[PDB]
């Protein structure tokens, strides 16, 4: 779980990174694990993980313990309002052993196929549309009060 | 009640497993019954099904509940938590000799 | 020797495929309406199928005549067999392969070494195509060629449980099988399917071509998919009954999906880790054949 | 100078005694800091588990007890053949013969020891049963029709377990703003027939789609329950209902959990009602009526156990782990062994293919030679014929 | 009597409940037993302590 | 006794959380081998600085 977790935060913040455009010489597309067997709270770890949730990026979660923030997360996709990302989840969750990716990593590995045709790389995978959410967070984690000025 | 939940839970195992039979035969024989209308209650009745029976199931999961209890029981010396799983296997015990 | 007709070797009434069902040799087709799928929240996606290898194995010295339907068949759809690579006899294909051999291969599903008397066989030429291809079931075991035995099983969905729009789409939500069954039905289908003299299946799919071929591919569907049916039960996860007031319906789960079961189970014949390379295998070159 | 005997030598034999056939459990992880041992138990839905490994404290002939003194003599007075060399001991590579024919003995006699208990229970397996109302939701009714309703408690107390073996999502609870179709998904994610009651008027579609499919509501209780349906026809009343057993067979059908072909549920209605003791003192005679064949050291082995099993349950025995939290996990396809997920009445494969052929013999007109009934009457015998 | 599972009553760290157990384990006695049955549907005239 | 009142401060035993982090009891028990098939394991071996 730990070490899951840790290749969560990788991956995370290197889809962070790529989406803002920004070139990465990232060590590999998928930064993340892929379990092949596994209890039921890592298969959970693989599936909010690979649903690059909005959280992450509005830092809604706390990496003080991040494993315990990831589990709640996948708890929270686990019964979503949003019936996209609770079929997504549910989804990734059935076939963990599958790597689910959004399409731009996979046109990615694609380029890396084509750079060195006989690369190794996962076979089992799938290509999911990733699903907008509209709802931006407010977060600043660190020390300081919010001193709000209400209307 | 608001919170003593586990209080009534124990208590929902004093529940008797009969029923409440009238006294047909001596309202009949017009045996004396200083009650208006006469009745008993059954301590339990003859099992239904071919195989399975309704009382012992019944103690089943009242040793099940017990054993929660004996569980989640905490205790301090080491020899109370030793009879805390001794405890454990003995009503797991008197369950088959109940059934 | 047996000629063939202008239709595959199946269009003669000797080789009629035919499970029993209500008491009567019901055609798969009509077998295969009583299933239903309940679709599911995932979803199978057909991945490009790798080419099976150039290699064809070397059939070893062997005097006797192999009996390769039985082995086949049993490897596929078997209640007991196990250790189906131990023996490596598919090998024995390969024999047929060659151009001008003297080995024949009988309708029996015998590959002799030699021509003989009061044996009825299959037109060399035409085994020699199918030989071309199913020679291959002899590196089922091999690492350097072993067949992917996770994906495959989409394109096994796809052309069992996938509606003509799911099988054009190429993708299908993962399905739940079901029929109004008998007792220990499963085991009497894939028996059924065991008996079944493939090899005519395989010898038509092999050495037709034009729309002689493809009317092939129309004409057997049903047949290449009650195989595919049995294939499925054997790697399906699990396999329960419903009730269905005062009637039952076997629930397979889930069609394309391998669980890569190995334990045995009563409802339902059972691959060893061999016969989920060897299923795998033969996936790969009939579906390399069956798209063309 | 003890060390370079040890890690040479005694390594091997560990490495060599990890391969016996006996020695199944992991024994370590070599994470003093997380290990712990899987603890399967043998769980009876209709009993209560036995735990593998249990502080039951018996000590095996005083086995169980560790001196760690032992270390001292190891360290220092005791010599090894390595060790020695400068004198060369031959190192001795013993016949595997020994422990592999001890093993055999110790599988084959305990592989059929439990047989006829096993097979027993095979039979009886669809036997359990709970009591279940059956109310008649519209005029001339059968007693067997209408919806079907059953107390939480035995829901509890024997689907709900069975269930967890099953391996399939809780039944939903039924709120009266339930579709049809989510009744159907339900009973389709979790195929046997059943949804729990939660609280409200259940809308009259509904309660057509729970009668015409037999599914089994389960009520907490059965206070005023016609207020728990829209009795739109008016048909439905409190007093009008039909209590029955209702067999496990009768609800779920799982081929190697659940014996459940139609032979032995006729076997089972020829079945006089039983008791736990009755079934103890069959189990017991098929068991002398077939004296296995044993081995000496089987022989050996049998009395060393070795004596009683009729304690534990056995009524649909499955071997799952349990968390150390002391709840009964279930099976999980990723975690426990595949042989794990149905004991298949803890009997052999062959033993269930020639099983189906005798239910075929037992099945068959031509053995049922005992008749039943009788009708007196005064007739001449003129023209005798038995039929 | 069958008051313990073999052989825990053998077992040490169960002395505490083995002893808890002989506490309130009466031998079993005819007429007392036959006595508390009977009592369960005899009318009672002196409230029971 | 001071590094020996930091560290059974932090409880004698710990229970490895579903999340895997450390839950140590915060209490010093004596242990016993009935606890060896509970969720808790004895602290010293706990790994954890
Ligand atoms: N994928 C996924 N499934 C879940 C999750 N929570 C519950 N489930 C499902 O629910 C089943 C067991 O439910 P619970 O016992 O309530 O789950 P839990 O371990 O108590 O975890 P919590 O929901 O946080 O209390 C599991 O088999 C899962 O299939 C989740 O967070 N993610
Ligand atoms: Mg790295």
């Amino acid at each position: 779980i730990d070490h899951f977790a840790a290749k969560i935060l990788e991956d995370w913040r290197q889809k962070e990174k790529l989406d803002k455009g920004a070139l990465v010489e990232a060590d590999r597309v998928i930064q993340r694990l892929i379990p092949l067997s596994s209890s039921t709270y890592v298969q959970r770890l693989a599936a909010i993980g690979a649903l690059y949730p909005n959280e992450f990026t509005e830092n809604v979660l706390d990496l003080s313990r991040l494993s315990t923030a990831l589990l709640q997360l996948s708890d929270t996709y686990y019964q979503h309002a949003n019936d996209q990302l609770r079929r997504l989840y549910r989804r990734m969750y059935n076939d963990s052993r599958t790597l689910y990716m959004t399409q731009r990593h996979q046109e990615l590995l694609l380029a890396q196929i084509t750079a060195d045709p006989n690369i190794l790389l996962y076979p089992y995978t799938y290509i999911f549309t990733t699903i907008p959410t509209s709802m931006n967070y407010i977060s600043n984690t660190g020390q300081g009060r919010i001193k709000h000025s209400l209307t | 009640l608001a919170g003593a939940n586990t209080i009534i839970a124990i208590m929902r195992l004093f529940t008797p497993q009969g029923f409440l039979r009238t006294d047909d035969l001596a309202i009949a024989a017009n045996f004396p019954r200083a009650s208006r209308n006469p009745q008993t209650y059954i301590p339990y009745t003859n099992q239904r099904g071919t195989v399975t029976n309704e009382f012992a199931s019944r103690f089943r999961t009242i040793v099940a509940t017990l054993a929660n209890v004996v569980n989640e029981r905490a205790v301090q010396d080491d020899m109370q938590k030793a009879t805390r799983s001794c405890t454990k296997q003995w009503l797991r015990h008197l369950e088959t000799q109940f059934d | 020797m047996l000629q063939q007709p202008t239709g595959g070797y199946t269009t003669l009434e000797q080789f009629a495929f035919t499970i029993r069902n209500d008491g009567t040799n019901a055609t798969p087709t009509q077998f295969l309406q009583l299933l239903s799928y309940e679709a599911t929240e995932n979803e199978l996606v057909k991945k490009t199928i790798p080419t099976p290898e150039t290699h064809l194995p070397s059939a070893r010295n062997v005097p006797g005549n192999v009996y390769i339907e039985d082995a086949i068949t049993q490897a596929l759809f078997g209640i007991s067999a196990q250790n189906v690579n131990a023996h490596g006899y598919f090998s024995r294909l390969s024999a047929l392969a060659l151009p001008n051999t003297s080995a024949r291969l009988g309708l029996d599903g015998v590959i002799y070494n030699s021509e003989t008397i009061n044996i009825p066989f299959y037109d060399p030429a035409a085994v020699a195509n199918f030989a071309a291809t199913y020679a291959k079931l002899g590196n089922a075991s091999t690492p350097r060629y072993r067949a992917d035995m996770i994906d495959i099983y989409a394109h096994v969905g796809l052309e069992l449980a996938g509606t003509d729009a799911e099988r054009a789409a190429g993708v299908m939500p993962v399905k739940r099988a079901k029929f109004d069954s008998w007792e220990g039905s499963l085991i009497s289908l894939s028996r059924d399917v065991v008996n079944w003299k493939i090899l005519a299946f395989l010898i038509d799919l092999c050495s037709l071509e034009g729309e002689a071929l493809r009317a092939f591919k129309t004409r057997n569907r049903d047949v290449f998919r009650m195989m595919l049916f049995i294939m499925s039960t054997a790697v399906a996860a699990n396999v329960v009954n419903r009730k269905v007031t005062k009637r039952v319906d076997r629930v397979l789960e889930y069609i394309g999906v391998n669980s890569m079961r190995t334990a045995g189970r009563t409802a339902t014949i059972t691959y060893d880790l061999s016969r989920h390379e060897f299923a795998a295998k033969f996936l790969q070159l009939t579906f390399t054949r069956w798209n063309a | 100078n003890i060390a370079v005997a040890h890690t040479d030598h005694l390594s091997v034999v560990y490495a060599t005694m990890s391969n016996f056939m006996l020695n199944f459990t992991n024994n370590f992880s070599g994470n003093h800091a997380t290990f712990k041992p899987d603890q399967y138990v043998i769980t009876s839905p209709e009993g209560s588990y036995k735990p593998i490994i249990e502080r039951q404290g018996e000590t095996v002939d005083g086995l169980t007890i560790i001196d760690t003194s032992i270390v001292w003599p190891i360290l220092c007075q005791c010599t090894y053949p390595l060790v020695r060399q400068s004198i060369m001991e031959e190192i001795v590579y013993p016949d595997p013969s020994t422990t592999l024919s001890q093993s055999l003995s110790v599988a084959q006699v305990l592989s059929k020891l439990t047989l006829p208990d096993a097979f027993i229970n095979m039979i009886l397996s669809g036997g359990d049963s709970v009591v279940m109302r059956t109310y008649q939701t519209e005029a001339d009714d059968d007693l067997d029709e209408g919806i079907r309703m059953t107390t939480y408690d035995q829901y509890l107390s024997h689907i709900r377990e069975r269930l967890h073996i099953t391996n399939v999502p809780d039944p939903i609870y039924i709120t009266g703003a339930s579709t049809p179709d989510q009744i159907a998904a339900s009973v389709q994610a979790t195929h046997v027939a059943v949804v729990l009651y939660q609280s409200g008027v259940i809308n009259g579609p509904a309660s057509t789609y729970l009668r015409e499919n037999e599914v089994l509501v389960v009520m907490p209780d059965y206070y005023d329950v016609v207020s728990r349906f829209a009795n739109a026809n008016l048909q439905m009343n409190n007093n009008r209902y039909h209590e029955s057993v209702l067999e496990i067979a009768d609800i779920f059908d799982q081929a190697d959990f659940i014996q459940t072909s139609d032979a032995v549920r006729q076997l089972r209605a020829l079945m006089p009602t039983l008791s736990t003791s009755q079934i103890r003192h069959a189990i017991e005679r098929i068991a002398q009526i077939t004296d296995v064949d044993s081995t000496d050291y089987g022989k050996l082995t049998l009395r060393f156990l070795g004596t009683l099993t009729r304690s534990l349950k056995m009524q649909n025995a499955q071997i799952r782990r349990i968390r150390p939290d002391g709840t009964v996990l279930r099976y999980d396809d990723q975690i426990d062994i595949e042989a794990f997920r149905w004991s298949r009445y803890f009997l052999d494969e062959l033993q269930l293919r020639r099983l189906s052929v005798g239910l075929r013999l037992i099945t068959n007109p031509r053995i049922a030679r005992r008749f039943n009934g009788v009708r007196i009457m005064y007739l001449t015998d003129d023209d005798p014929d038995p039929d | 009597k069958r008051y313990f599972p073999e052989n825990l009553e053998q077992n040490q760290s169960a002395a505490r409940l083995v002893s808890a157990v002989k506490a309130r384990a009466s031998e079993a006695d005819i007429s007392s037993i036959h006595l508390a049955i009977a009592r369960e549907v005899s009318p009672m005239f002196n409230v029971h302590e | 006794p001071v590094e020996y009142g930091i560290f059974v401060q932090r409880g004698a035993t710990y229970t490895i959380n579903a999340a895997g982090e450390f839950e140590f009891s915060g209490r010093n028990e004596k242990w016993d081998q009935a606890l060896y098939l509970s969720e808790h394991f004895p602290a010293l071996f706990s790994d954890v600085p």
